[PDB]
RNA sequence: UCCUAAAGAGUAACGGAGGAGUACGAAGGUGCGCUCAGACCGGUCGGAAAUCGGUCGCAGAGUAUAAAGGCAAAAGCGCG
RNA sequence: GCUUGACGAUCAUAGAGCGUUGGAACCACCUGAUCCCUUCCCGAACUCAGAAGUGAAACGACGCAUCGCCGAUGGUAGUGUGGGGUCUCCCCAUGUGAGAGUAGGUCAUCGUCAAGC
């Protein structure tokens, strides 16, 4: 799926995901867009499934924004595996999102059949989004 | 030569050709080396100076033996070590190097043309060959197989393009 | 492919802050490189260890071209 | 320039030492012109007194040589006669010792104003 | 276009958040010119019937706060990330003589009659809308046309390609950053 | 870089101690150092360390 | 040596990343001399690139060695 | 008193970029190396006998505000303490409080010293 092409190193820690998106909220590049309302991970299978989702969907034209990037590597232990033998080896990759984030964007569609694309999308997504227009 | 032809004729008249103001905006030439291309064979050590005796006899000056900057593995091997040789002759050898070629010796083998029509890269341009290490006053038939090459372009010294056509000339030769 | 084997922490920094009475020997800023500058009175050490040559108190100023931290001690 | 700061780019570790050390300074002017001096003590910013080339009793029409560099190694000596310290220090000012530079510091030393 | 407006004298973070919740007022200032700033407090329901209007940037907006008066203008207002409603509404003043920067909206006319939409299958693609001009208050456009009626399939308009009301100087072309504003693209 | 030893050319040894590459420079030192108890300066031999 | 480590020190894990078990008689002191790299280009043997000649340069170079931190009052080379 | 020198306070509100100039004093060249020497070969380096020449280049002050650079107010994020909640996160009281962005200054402000007008 989408993983970055190098990475200068192979493991992060586990962080936190707080604050609100103040950056990546306004619909910059299209004219609807499928924004985030809670906060949570996306494991870039859950990028590409809602993707399929939107292109499959509107199947005459329109452009087609990806704003979320998965960039940061998960870790898992396998099983019959006790509690720290070092860090476990990188399954997913994952975006870290805010509430407010702007996941997807959409121009050239009518308003009705946007609202029925990003519905198509939301559904494959674990998170709470909603539907936003341009502003100015 | 410094002389009748320089200091009477190329001075005056050239502060209204190109419609200039004052006195020395007129050019001068000082220096181009001979980067024989040494980087070839380079680790030998004892024929380098084959072109010191090459640049000595003919020339009349001593060389800087130059050693570059990289350990440039694609073009050569760096342990041939000093690949330049630079000399600066005089403005009071400017006599002798006016007349040494394009006076009494511009054959130095032959040019099919010889036009000054078809380099317009705006640094000064004229059309003449000298490259060949046996075309020079003072030489033997075969002492030494002292073949080495030598490379002659120029630039600006001054402002724009313009300011060398009738500066780097002194005689009527192409 | 394998980690472990952190240093052992060589306690550097700024010791003796910037209003505080000095004695002209103290080592004033240790320090890995001189991101703090030798002021009027100070001495810069080997390892650009900061020391103070003569007595009063120390004052940090910001001075000069290139942005210079510097530790001064002005005979107050 | 290329040459007003390439000098400059000499004329810098002494500089800034002796404003860390305070102790005399001979800020001196040399050229294909002239061989000037003039004098600052023992704080890295107090001008003594001036005394130049321009002076009023050497502008005879040879001015600046290494002729005209030894008359003023007793010239603004006296002027720092006034001024209260033996030794002097030596401003290389990206001036290279081989010419006047010397030549006014080597004619101080006969003229009661030692290194 | 009318705002009405109050005095706003306690100002800070628990204040303001406490305006939004119990009130339901936005805190504003209006600062613009050489003059002394003015904080501001603003009711919510009726700064998003004017954000409703699409002419709200780019339009001279009265604004009282008691029966003191300004030609005003709205200059980068802030917005809630999560929820999308107006806090921090930062409005202008106008003074009458000077070049008054503002955001103005696009239109793209005529994108039915279009060589690259008509005879070849092509598609538009809106790059940029609301160029940032910088204009005197007299000649403050609610918008700029946009004409693509001529654009074929693979001819980029850009803002050297603009247009209209001529007193308007664009800001992007005072500098050599051209900007894209609209193509014509082969379909997916 | 082996040890060497650098010995006065008198009945007295006041060594001064340092080391060297001798797999470069199979000959020996004749550079001369402070002595404090003959307190002249004197030509500092080889090690010989047997 | 950096991260973790919470803007003074310090601070754990079979936590995440790399290194050392030396070099140097000059690669030190000093005296003295002296300042990068980059794109831009000139083809008869190198033509992405050298020899380097000179035009816009805007530390991005270099530091014996890992990484951090530092530098021009150089904290790189030449030579006595 | 101004022109300009000569090291310095202050360090990209001082910085780069686009015209006019100064010749007398200063300043760069220039004429050349004889007598010092400078050369990894050289008097453009630099050492100088100099003052035959020259003010454009060279630099210098002195022009002009696009760009860099500073930058409010207000908000927002964060956060010490105390208390809540639906507690991988936020809210309330209270104290504090950015960063980025938002009209625009400006071809800077100083100090001692001197030859000349």
């Amino acid at each position: 799926m989408l993983q970055p092409k190098r990475t200068k190193f192979r493991k992060q820690m586990t962080g936190h995901n707080r604050g609100l998106a103040h950056r990546g909220s306004k619909v910059s590049f299209g004219e609807y867009a499928l924004k985030a309302t809670s906060r949570g991970r996306l494991t870039a299978r859950q990028i590409e499934s809602a993707r399929r989702a939107l292109t499959r969907h509107v199947k005459r034209g329109g452009k087609i924004w990806i704003r979320v990037f998965p960039d940061k590597p998960v870790t898992k232990k396998p099983l019959e595996v006790r509690m720290g033998k070092g860090k476990g080896g990188v399954e997913y990759w994952v975006a870290q999102i805010q509430p407010g984030k702007v996941l997807y964007e959409i121009e050239g569609v009518s308003e009705e059949l946007a609202r029925e694309a990003f519905a198509l999308a939301a559904a494959k997504l674990p998170l709470a989004t909603s539907f936003v227009k341009r502003t100015v | 030569r410094l002389k009748e032809l320089y200091r009477k004729e190329i001075a005056p008249k050239l502060k209204e050709e190109l419609q200039l103001a004052n006195v020395m905006e007129v050019p001068r030439v000082t220096k181009i080396t001979l980067n024989m291309g040494l980087g070839e064979a380079v680790g030998d050590k004892k024929i380098i100076e084959n072109a010191v005796a090459d640049l000595e006899k003919i020339t009349g000056q001593k060389p800087v033996v130059t050693y570059a900057r990289k350990s440039i593995a694609g073009f050569k091997i760096r342990e041939g070590w000093p690949i330049g040789v630079k000399v600066t002759l005089r403005s009071d050898r400017m006599y002798e190097f006016l007349d040494r070629l394009l006076s009494i010796s511009l054959p130095r083998v032959r040019d099919f043309r010889g036009l000054n029509a078809k380099s317009f890269d705006g640094r000064g341009n004229y059309s003449m060959g000298v490259k060949e290490q046996i075309i020079f006053p003072e030489i033997d038939y075969d002492k030494i197989d002292a073949l080495r090459g030598l490379d002659i372009t120029l630039t600006t010294t001054a402002r724009t393009d313009d300011e060398g056509r009738a500066l780097l000339r002194a005689f009527k030769f192409p | 492919t394998r980690n472990g084997r952190d240093s052992e922490s060589k306690r550097l920094g700024v010791k003796l802050f910037g209003g505080q009475a000095v004695k002209a020997g103290n080592i004033l800023v240790r320090l890995r490189g001189t991101k703090f500058h030798a002021g009027y009175g100070v001495g810069l050490g080997k390892d650009h260890t900061l020391f103070a040559k003569v007595d009063g108190v120390v004052k940090f100023e910001t001075k000069g071209a290139f942005g210079r931290k510097y530790v001064s001690i002005v005979a107050a | 320039s290329v040459k007003k700061e390439t000098r400059l780019r000499r004329a810098r570790k002494a500089r800034l030492k002796m404003r860390e050390l305070e102790t005399v300074r001979l800020c001196v002017y040399r050229s294909s012109q002239h061989i000037y001096a003039q004098v600052i003590a023992a704080d890295g910013g107090k001008v003594l007194a001036s005394a130049s080339t321009l002076d009023k009793d050497l502008r005879e029409g040879a001015t600046g040589n290494i002729d005209a560099a030894k008359k003023v190694g007793q010239l603004v000596a006296e002027r720092a006669k006034a001024a209260g310290v033996t030794q002097v220090a030596f401003d290389r000012s990206g001036f290279k010792y081989h010419g006047r530079v010397k030549a006014l510091a080597d004619a101080a030393r006969e003229g009661g104003l030692e290194f | 276009f009318i705002v009405n407006a109050q005095v706003r004298s306690d100002l800070g973070k628990g204040a303001s958040r406490r305006l939004r919740r119990n009130a339901g007022l936005v805190p504003a200032v209006v600062y613009g010119g050489d003059k002394e700033p003015q904080s501001v407090t603003l009711e919510l329901r009726e700064i998003a019937k004017l954000l409703e209007n699409e002419a709200a940037f780019s339009h001279v907006i009265a604004l009282n706060v008691g029966g003191v008066k300004e030609t005003v203008l709205i200059k980068a207002l802030q917005r809630h990330p999560a929820k999308g409603f107006v806090m921090h509404a930062d409005f202008l003043r106008v003074v009458a003589d000077h070049k008054l920067t503002a955001h103005v909206p696009l239109h793209f006319i005529n994108e039915e009659v279009a060589v690259g939409v008509k005879q070849a299958g092509g598609e538009i693609s809106h790059t940029i809308s609301e160029v940032e001009v910088s204009c005197l208050p007299k000649d403050l456009p609610e918008f700029i046309e946009v004409d693509m009626a001529k654009v074929e399939l693979g001819q980029i308009v850009h803002l050297s390609d603009l247009k209209a009301p001529k007193g308007v100087e664009l800001v992007q072309l005072a500098h050599g950053n051209d900007l894209a504003v609209a193509n014509i693209h082969a379909s997916r | 870089r082996e040890l060497i030893r650098l010995v006065s050319s008198a009945g007295t040894g006041h060594f001064y101690t340092t080391d060297k590459n001798k797999r470069t420079k199979p000959e020996k030192i004749e550079i001369k150092k402070y002595d404090p108890v003959v307190r002249q300066h004197v030509i500092y031999k080889e090690a010989k360390i047997k």
